[PDB]
This record gives C-alpha cells, structure tokens and sequence, in this order.
C-alpha cells in the first residue's frame, strides 16, 4: 500500500489543479509538488523514523 | 506563512480539497489488505495476523 | 451523469461545514481524546 499511496497523490494533485485551477500541461503538475515538496521528502524521514 | 493566512477559514480550504486522495488511498488500502484478514485459511495464518 | 455527485455533497457541509462544527466547540475532544487514549 503505502508506496501507491504516495504515488497517488502526485497523480491526483495534477488531475485536481487540471479541475481547479483550470491549466491544462506540464506547467499544471508543475506547481503541485511546491506543496508537496516537503510533504514527500521530510515525511520519507519519519515514515524510515518509525 | 508562504500563502494568504486563515486560522480557522484556511484550514477548511484545505480540509476541502483532498479528502479525495486520503479517502481512496486509503480504500485501496483497505481492499489490498482484504486477501490477507481471509480469504485464505490454508496457505498461512501468518497473512492474518498482518 | 452525477456518481461524482454522491460525495460532493457529502463534501460540503456534511463534511466541510461539519469540521467548522467541531473546533466552533473544541473543547468536548479534550476527554473524549483522553478517553480514546486511556481506553486503548
């Protein structure tokens, strides 16, 4: 699980700023991982930290 | 802090838009487990208990 | 069609509007947490 799990929220991310934000491209998914930066490599930390 | 403040108005913004990701990541989940909980009282109990 | 439409409502105000709920009180999960901790 857990790894699809991280897999899926990059996925989802560009398929929610397609909705949201209403950008089309690359330049859409682009901006995703600004949020989700930390959220994928200071969390790999404490998910190795348990 | 890096966007537009909200104490109680910002974190339903975000409590509003990805309950997607963290219901269906979290439904695979579920479902990919369910071979082990049973489905199987043969190969090993080892499956169960995981 | 509308199957995406059986959760965004459930989205807004059964869930969204729900949690303003919640921390508009706050304080009834102090014990109530204390009560899930002290009880597992």
């Amino acid at each position: 699980g857990l790894l699809v799990d991280d897999a899926i929220v990059v996925v989802e991310n560009v398929e929610r700023v397609m909705a949201e934000e209403g950008l089309p491209p690359k330049e859409a998914t682009r901006k995703s991982m600004g949020q989700i930066q930390g959220a994928l490599v200071g969390i790999a930390m404490v998910l190795s930290a348990v | 802090d890096k966007e537009g403040k909200g104490l109680i108005e910002a974190t339903l913004d975000a409590v509003r838009m990805r309950l997607r990701p963290i219901l269906m990541a979290s439904l695979a989940f579920i479902l990919g487990v369910m071979p082990l909980v049973i489905s199987t009282g043969a190969g090993s109990g080892a499956q169960n208990a995981v | 069609f509308g199957w995406f439409n059986r959760m965004f409502e459930k989205s807004t105000h059964h869930y969204t509007d729900s949690v303003g709920g919640i921390l508009r009180s706050t304080g009834r999960y102090l014990v109530l947490y204390l009560i899930i901790v002290v009880g597992m």
